[PDB]
């Protein structure tokens, strides 16, 4: 009765549907293990242990490619056109960004259909193409600048219009993308944070692509413009009492979420730039953090090795799984076009992904409605 | 599709042809700009190259 | 708006739809063919030939202003340190 009373999605019938979607995605027929190279190596040593955690996992904005970089060695790039995850590895590159250092961060290109930008830890950003016919990965260029000490992070603009590479001690670089990959500006981190010797932990682009959010070690949060080439500081608020771990954005452009090393996770709205909702998560330090693409599920994963699932409008809990016997740093990641997710860690350092037959939550409620309606058209 | 979208798809490709044709010949010039100054010792080194080979 | 404005025959404006309904695929097959392949393959080869002369020019710029003509300069001060 309570299904067919409301014919549009209300606040209450949405929170009861999304608690059945997360309940039915943990099942037996709705989970499959990714046939990786480490899933081959672990399954031999377990039938008959060296840890290499993953360092990044990124999705293409079309939602059709997935790349990720293990600790010791290689990049791995999967290609999914529609077949769930059993379609094709295209490439994996054992010496990807050189043969001396590691691959720390990754970013895809939103404009070009097939191009990554892998950043080492030395001083150099190597842009490389992933070939579609053959299984190879050829380079395109290699960027560098003067007074460049050690780059850690790289981010593309969500419009594909800039590139932001940052050190955690010295400086922050902008590279224009449209004309040529040329340095436009450079800002010293001591001008951003005036207090002490801070270490930049996380960064994010806004949904428009004109502001940058920077999270320090002392708990400060700086918001700084990028108009055409100028890079100046707009505000500076003190958010947490600890290092700001991760920063996310709402996909509807309403609010943004920050996490820290105390058990603390706020939801700040983007108009008035004040805190709006507080999640009471007094368990441990939040490690990873992500939202859905409809903007309703929020996945928190702390250092108690337990994952939670909240709402963004309210702050209520939907589901909770405990994964305690593993030795992972487990990574949640939601798909960008459909409402599936890929939770890392099955045995040692692995990746499973949790599927259904319906893509969204909206085409799940629309199928639950039409199955109930047949019964009321039966009586 | 819709004709007001296809007008914006087809005109976007026409501008992209005006971008890639221009930017190819920028590299076609600079590779000949590297060619006129590379033959200041290398062509003489080519005379040192073949007589050490032959 | 011409169905409700006064002093008009109904069948004379019903034929202005059959004009309009065939002028809407005479502009959807004019941009659905010239955008099909005549402007697809103009961007097929031209984006390959942009990549080649960006990659191969990255190597001859690497030889001249790079670690061959810089390594020719660093070895000679390694001589006179020993001499």
């Amino acid at each position: 009765v309570d299904i067919l009373n409301q014919k549009t999605i209300t606040s209450e019938v949405a929170a009861s549907v999304t608690s059945k979607y997360l309940q039915s995605t943990f099942s037996k027929g709705n989970t499959s293990h990714i046939e990786d190279k480490r899933f081959i190596h672990v399954s031999s040593r377990s039938h008959s242990i060296t840890p290499n955690e993953i360092l990044s996992l990124k999705f293409h904005v079309s939602g059709s490619s997935m790349a990720y970089s293990r600790m010791d060695g290689s990049l791995t790039v999967w290609f999914i056109k529609d077949a769930s995850f059993d379609k094709s590895v295209e490439v994996y590159i054992p010496d990807c960004c050189g043969s001396d250092k590691l691959a720390t961060d990754l970013s895809w290109n939103p404009t070009s259909l097939n191009q990554i930008a892998v950043v080492s830890n030395s001083s150099e950003i190597s842009l490389l193409l992933i070939n579609e016919k053959s299984l190879t990965a050829s380079k395109l260029r290699t960027l560098s600048l003067g007074s460049k000490t050690k780059v850690n992070t790289c981010l593309y603009d969500p419009l594909g219009n800039w590139l932001l590479a940052a050190t955690k001690s010295e400086k922050i670089y902008l590279f224009d993308v449209k004309k040529d990959h040329s340095s436009v500006c450079s800002l010293n981190i001591s001008d951003i944070s005036q207090e002490d010797n801070d270490v930049v932990y996380s960064l994010a682009w806004s949904n428009g692509g004109s502001h940058i959010f920077i999270g320090f070690k002392s708990g400060y949060l700086a918001i700084l413009k990028a108009k055409h080439g100028i890079l100046e500081v707009c505000t500076k608020i003190k958010a947490h009492t600890g290092p700001i771990t991760e920063i996310k954005m709402d996909p509807w452009g309403r609010n943004f979420i920050t996490g820290s090393i105390d058990g603390n996770c706020y939801v700040w709205n983007m108009k008035s730039l004040c805190c709006e909702l507080i999640i009471n998560d007094l368990n441990s330090a939040v490690t990873t953090l992500d939202v859905c693409h409809l903007g309703k599920i929020l996945g928190i994963c702390t250092e108690d090795e337990m994952v939670y699932f909240y709402d963004l409008n309210s702050g209520n809990l939907l589901h909770s799984k405990s994964l305690a016997n593993y030795k992972t740093d487990p990574v949640l990641k939601f798909y960008p076009d459909k409402s599936w997710y890929i939770m890392s860690g099955k045995n040692d350092t692995l990746s499973n992904h949790f599927v259904k037959n319906e893509k969204n939550l909206i085409t799940y409620w629309k199928d639950m409605f039409d199955n109930t309606m047949i019964e009321k058209r039966r009586k | 599709k819709g004709p007001k979208e296809l007008e914006s798809i087809n005109a976007s490709m026409k501008s992209d042809i005006e971008n890639v044709r221009q930017e190819v010949s920028s590299y076609k010039e600079k590779w000949l700009r590297d060619a006129e100054i590379f033959g200041k010792i290398t062509s003489i080194f080519k005379e040192e190259l073949l007589k050490r080979d032959g | 708006e011409q169905y409700c404005a006064p002093d008009t025959d109904i069948r004379g404006v019903d034929a202005q739809i059959k004009n309009y309904l065939d002028q809407i695929k005479m502009a959807r097959a004019k941009f659905g063919l010239e955008n099909k392949y005549s402007l697809k393959e103009r961007l097929s080869t031209l984006t390959k030939e942009l990549n080649h002369w960006r990659k191969e020019w990255d190597d001859i710029e690497m030889l001249m202003f790079g670690d061959d003509a810089h390594s020719m300069k660093k070895m000679i001060q390694k001589i006179d340190s020993l001499k």
